[PDB]
């Protein structure tokens, strides 16, 4: 044999493998915790509302 | 000769406010909520006295 063998395969044997149950697979991401509004309020006032 | 008369009940009130940080700092002349309550009671008593 003047070619490669299965010992030279590296990345295929290292990437984690998981099972699939459909042709379309979905997942959820968390990108941010809130907007970049002001964080300082004055005395007894209601602070602004923030959403993720 | 006879007659029949009617009287109508009326309403009085006042409001008091104290901010949250004011209740967290030290006080020189005791608790502030009781002082505000006493001031309101005496004020409304005087108003009742003059309305009578």
């Amino acid at each position: 044999n003047l070619s490669f063998t299965d010992q030279h395969i590296k990345f295929w044997k290292k990437i984690p493998k998981q099972k699939a149950y459909s042709t379309v697979e979905q997942y959820g991401q968390l990108l941010d915790y809130g907007r970049s509004q002001g964080a300082f309020v004055g005395e007894g006032v209601l602070p602004d509302t923030n959403d993720s | 000769t006879y007659a029949r008369k009617a009287a109508f009940v009326k309403f009085l009130g006042t409001t008091r406010e104290v901010t949250h940080p004011m209740t967290l700092v030290n006080s020189a002349f005791g608790n502030v909520i009781a002082r505000q309550n006493k001031d309101g009671i005496l004020w409304m008593l005087k108003q009742i006295e003059q309305a009578l």
